């Protein structure tokens, strides 16, 4: 029982960590979607002059 | 013993639950920002012909 303890335990703290790092993937990408919707804006108004 | 194992098992099913919403949100998130690149592309080629 005491085996099966640490195993879940390593188990646990490994996958609340890929979520932690799943959470700062997912925090880059708006950003980076935001700049690049105000790039398609500028060069549609430029298509349209 | 028994017990924690017990409440260690659910509190790993509880963030093994949590971490797909965690990565399927970015999922949908590349998913768009692909759609937003292509389209930036095609109204750059259509200014400059």
């Amino acid at each position: 029982d005491e085996e099966k303890m640490e195993i879940q335990e390593i188990q646990l703290k490994e996958a609340k960590h890929i979520a932690e790092d799943a959470d700062r993937k997912y925090e880059e990408v708006a950003r980076k979607l935001v700049i690049i919707e105000s790039d398609l804006e500028r060069a549609e108004e430029r298509a349209e002059l | 013993d028994e017990e924690k194992m017990e409440l260690q098992e659910i509190q790993l099913k509880e963030a093994k639950h949590i971490a797909e919403e965690a990565d399927r949100k970015y999922e949908e998130v590349a998913r768009k920002l692909v759609i937003i690149e292509g389209d930036l592309e095609r109204t750059e080629e259509r200014a400059e012909l």
